[PDB]
RNA sequence: ACCCACUCGGCACCUUACGAGAAAUCAAAGUCUUUGGGUUCUGGGGGGAGUAUGGUCGCAAGGCUGAAACUUAAAGGAAUUG
RNA sequence: UCUUGUAAUUGGAAUGAGUACAAUGUAAAUACCUUAACGAGGAACAAUUGGAGGGCAAGUCUGGUGCCAGCAGCCGCGGUAAUUCCAGCUCCAAUAGCGUAUAUUAAAGUUGUUGCAGUUAAAAAGCUCGUAGUUGAACUUUGGGCCCGGUU
């Protein structure tokens, strides 16, 4: 429940008044591999 | 096309007035805005917070849209702004609007000695509102402003060269840091040092003696 | 405000600003001493003293007019007794207070009231033997209180 | 006012409050009583060696799972027995039964991290090698 | 009880120039709590005082004027190293030209100014500003 | 037991290592002066800091007392001699007006391009680097 | 006995913010980032836990003093809106 | 008409990493300093370590694998509590260094002397007496005049 925990915090900031980066199909992935 | 619609507006379209100084010297209370465009040029402007705010009613939801603004030319004049209206452009119009309403003078000065152009503030100073405390302490030359961002840019914006902040509370809430730095830097305008201390020689309030080309039509 | 309650009351006598010789008295220096050695001699306290130089002879106190205070002056005289004026009606409250409660003996707030009296009394004997009034040591206890008092 | 004494001669009630209310911290009281060096996994080390005697396929959910299994360890030095994250997939084929692996914390200063409740160290080693380096296919893991 | 007169006088003198009185009364008197407000009147903070004299300990009243942001005491009197002094400063006043810390050296009371061009110290007693 | 060798280093990281403001300067004060990392900046900023320090607690000390007056013009002599202050403001309340790219133009790199005989300042530092 | 005026010491009450506070609200919860009148007691995220053990008081019921191992990212309060 | 960038375009310059006559060095050597000769055209003499919703600087990238009683029908689309299941591209930071673990310090006013808090968020002994300890009203030579000489 990453993705849905990020979209979910996503909209905050928005409602509080800061800018948001964009959102696409990186959200929810493992950015850098573990070792 | 603004048209003079009270007794300072009167008083500025003539041009009679030229400093900001006698209005801030016998405590005139000021009513509109273009007096300020009229007679100060320069006012550079940032917005500093748009945010959409709810009001719940019987059947609908009608939100509003929240505008915090800062205005200050480039030397000691800070306005802050703060509206809720219906549209983003007339929220931020009249957070500008409000901004011009609540300028403020700013007295700065020497940390050291007295010499060369003043750049920070004369006194440790504070300001509070809702459980944050910004404190402004004077700092040398070349030492710059050591604050949040949003604080740093609303100092530049004063013109003040030189602030340690220190600030305390729950600083996350960017509202209630910007409301204690501007009742901060009212504060250390409205402190009293020995400077002060020669005695003026306290005019006559000059409206009484314009007051004849500046009454009703 | 008192020592032992809660109370915060201020009532006191306000001496005057003046300390010499009020004009309507015109009497004496030496004729209200032999009346205080008078008083002393039928048997009375000093403060007794003052209060009746006060209502009757016009005496509004004796350390403006005589120069003495009224211990002092018995003092002078050898008419000091053996401990002082107020350790002496804390002593006597206590011995009557103490009958009271071994005729009663269920009284609680007799016996607080007992505990209230002799600490006053333990404080008053540190204060008296500290600048040695009473004798060095002095060893206040309950039951020859009573030998003590009278 | 403010509660404590303030008098220029009252300096030792001062230090006997301070201590007192300086054995109510957490920090001083887990340092003070010793209580890493016969109480933690580890000894108060950093890191620790041990070897593995069991792994069990722990996943996130049931079958459409995420694949981030765990292994559980016995200590050298303490003899005590915890369990351990091991890193990215693919190194499972890494870690066999007695591989003599070295460990690490987990990055909460002695508490777990993470969505695996339970679990604070990781593999940093196995076989007295790497897991970077033998998951990267840089250096191979030696036999026996 | 009055463990301190001089504390009571200074939050007398406050709370009265907060409010906005020109005079204030003090009770009891003493000869530091004169010597501080003399102090005070020689630097200009406060206007004219004057020692109402009753046989027990005296009042005072203080025509104020204005000019006076606080004057506070500092409880207990601590020692004060002289290289030091400056320090105290640091920690009680708004800026470093303006406003004094009150010393008592054995020269006398006075600020913190006058105590380093006599080259004395002392113990703190209170700050004014 | 030889007596020790004392070491010290001489630059510091930032407090706050990713904000936009600092980076930019940096960028812009590398691209100008032709700088191989941030370190220069970071050993620069670490000097100075040191002598605004320095400066700092002698504007504390009151004037006239000579610890000042002696610690105060070995200072000044010392950074007009390096020739980062000018020859007009030999005071304290001037030296704590100095900027690192100040510090930063006096070096041989940029002093051998601004005299010429290097038409860049990447070439000039790799002038310099191959003697 | 009552009425009017003044004063001392009480139990309280209505409004207000020069002030305070997260807010409800407070003549104290004020005179505090402009931080110091004097002095006792107490707290330091939540569970484990008022638990184990020791000491001590009590005829008993129980009281007083009183942990750690482990575990968790919450827990809590004040108001608005339905 | 003077200033920058791009490129399967092109040209000559320069130097040390190294290979080393020699000489310095050294108790004797190794190395540093100096130097005869050789030593750069890119897969040469090729820099790595971390990371990219926000913290915090940097993606409205690409491909593959696995599931769906969801549409289509063998092309595929969408979803996938697959906490992304696996790789690549692009970008950012530091740079001969960079990452991780543990402890400690700062931010920390979460130890508070400076400098916390205790109605309701943790926390005022049920109440009073009372020993040590901590603290404790005011007052005792102030004022005036004389000279001389020190520092700006």
């Amino acid at each position: 429940s990453a993705k849905s925990f990020i979209l979910r915090k996503k909209e905050l900031m928005k409602r509080r008044g800061r800018k948001v980066a964009k959102d696409s199909k990186f959200t929810g992935r493992k950015r850098r591999h573990r070792f | 096309g603004w048209v003079p619609v009270t007794k300072l507006g009167r008083l500025v379209k003539a041009g009679k007035i030229t400093t900001i100084e006698e209005i801030f010297l016998h405590s005139l209370p000021v009513k509109e805005f273009q007096i300020i465009d009229t007679l100060l040029p320069g006012l550079q402007d940032e917005v500093m917070n748009i945010k959409p705010v709810q009001k719940q009613t019987r059947a609908g939801q009608r939100t509003r849209f929240k505008a915090v603004v800062v205005v200050g030319d480039s030397n000691g004049h800070v306005g802050l702004g703060i509206k809720t209206a219906k549209e983003v452009a007339g929220a931020i119009r009249a957070g500008i609007i409000i901004a011009k309403l609540s300028v403020i003078p700013i007295r700065r000065g020497y940390w050291g000695t007295n010499l060369g152009q003043p750049h920070s503030l004369a006194t440790k100073t504070t300001g509070k509102c809702g459980s944050v405390t910004v404190r402004l302490i004077p700092a040398p030359r070349g030492s710059g402003i050591v604050a949040s961002p949003a604080v740093k840019k609303l100092l530049q914006l004063a013109g003040v060269e030189d602030v340690y902040t220190q600030s305390n509370g729950k600083t996350r809430t960017l509202e209630n840091t910007l409301k204690a730095a501007f009742v901060a830097i009212g504060n250390t305008y409205g402190f009293l040092t020995p400077n002060l201390w020669a005695e003026q020689p306290l005019p006559v309030s000059p409206l009484d003696i314009y007051s004849d080309e500046a009454s009703a039509q | 405000g008192r020592m032992h309650s809660a109370g915060k009351g201020i009532s006191s006598s306000a001496i005057p600003y003046s300390r010499n010789a009020p004009a309507w008295f015109k009497l004496s220096s030496e004729s209200v001493i032999e009346q205080i050695v008078k008083y002393a001699r039928k048997g009375l306290t000093p403060s007794q003293i003052g209060v009746l130089l006060r209502d009757a002879h016009g005496v509004t106190q004796a350390r403006v007019i005589t120069g003495n205070k009224i211990m002092r002056i018995l003092k002078s005289n050898g008419l000091a007794p053996e401990i002082p004026e107020d350790l002496y009606y804390l002593i006597k409250k206590a011995v009557s207070v103490r009958k009271h409660l071994e005729r009663n003996r269920k009284d609680k707030d007799a016996k607080f009231r007992l505990i209230l009296i002799e600490s006053r009394i333990h404080r008053l004997a540190r204060y008296y033997r500290t600048v040695a009034v009473l004798p060095p040591n002095w060893k206040y206890e309950s039951a020859t209180a009573s030998a003590l008092v009278n | 006012g403010k509660g404590k004494p303030r008098g220029l001669n009252s300096a030792r009630k001062l230090r006997v409050h301070r201590r007192n209310n300086r054995w109510a911290e957490n920090n001083y009281k887990k340092r003070l009583l010793g209580t890493a060096f016969k109480s933690s996994p580890f000894g108060g080390s950093s890191h620790a060696k041990g070897i593995v005697l069991e792994k069990l396929g722990i996943e996130s959910k049931q079958p459409n799972s995420a694949i981030r299994k765990c292994v559980r360890v016995q200590l050298i030095k303490n003899g005590k027995k915890v369990t351990a994250f091991v890193p990215n997939d693919g190194c499972l084929n890494f870690v066999d039964e007695n591989d003599e692996v070295l460990l690490a914390g987990f990055g909460r200063k002695g508490k777990a991290k993470g969505d695996i409740p339970g679990v604070r160290f990781k593999v940093v080693k196995v076989s007295g090698v790497s897991l970077l380096a033998l998951w990267k296919e840089k250096k191979e893991k030696p036999r026996s | 009880t009055r463990s301190s007169v001089l504390a009571d006088a200074l939050n007398a003198i406050n709370n009265a120039e907060k409010t906005g009185k020109r005079q204030v009364l003090i009770r009891p008197s003493s000869k530091v709590i004169i010597k501080f407000l003399q102090v005070m009147q020689k630097h200009g903070y406060i206007g004219e005082f004057e020692y109402i004299d009753d046989h027990r300990s005296g009042k005072i009243v203080v025509q104020l004027n204005g000019r006076l942001n606080k004057c506070g005491v500092i409880s207990p009197r601590f020692n004060v190293k002289i290289g030091d002094i400056e320090k105290w400063t640091a920690n009680l006043l708004p800026a470093r030209q303006f406003g004094y810390v009150i010393l008592t050296t054995s020269a006398g009371i006075m600020d913190h100014e006058e105590a380093r061009r006599k080259h004395v110290s002392g113990k703190i007693l209170g700050f004014v500003y | 037991p030889r007596a020790p060798r004392t070491y010290s280093k001489t630059y510091s990281t930032p407090k706050r290592p990713y904000e936009s403001s600092r980076l930019d300067a940096e960028l812009k004060l590398a691209g100008e002066f032709g700088l191989k990392n941030k370190k220069e900046i970071y050993r620069i900023s670490f000097q100075l800091s040191k002598i605004r320090r320095a400066a700092r607690d002698l504007l504390t000390r009151d004037e006239k007392d000579p610890k000042r007056l002696f610690e105060g013009n070995a200072l000044i002599r010392r950074l007009v001699r390096v020739g980062v202050l000018s020859e007009d403001k030999k005071k304290l309340d001037y030296v704590l007006a100095l900027k690192v790219e100040d510090f930063l133009e006096r070096r041989l790199q940029t002093q051998v391009y601004k005299l010429g005989l290097a038409k860049s300042v990447h070439h000039a530092r790799v002038l310099i680097t191959q003697r």
